[PDB]
């Protein structure tokens, strides 16, 4: 398991790819094709409440459809 | 481009 120990004993990029890894593929399995996208989005955030996602797939899912929104916002600016 | 899009085992985009 990654644990907040277990993370905070890595230096803080390999902090944020350790997150990442982990994120990615409970994205992927809502989201198959924007789950790069939107766990990029994601990472910008406190690793405390990152590792809160890890373990409340409510939490994941609430964070991963506002980021959704804010996507769709962007793609129609840019 | 706008956002740093994550891809597993490859050093993440957004890291400064």
């Amino acid at each position: 398991p990654l644990t907040a120990s277990m993370l905070a004993s890595a230096p803080p990029q390999e902090q944020k790819q350790m997150l990442g890894e982990r994120l990615f593929p409970l994205i992927q399995a809502m989201h198959p094709t924007l789950a790069g996208k939107i766990t990029g989005m994601l990472l910008e955030i406190d690793n405390s409440e990152l590792l809160h996602m890890l373990e409340s797939p409510e939490s994941l899912r609430s964070k991963v459809d506002e980021a959704v929104a804010v996507l769709q916002a962007h793609q129609a600016k840019e | 481009n706008w956002p740093p899009e994550f891809h597993p085992g490859v050093p993440w985009k957004g890291l400064q």
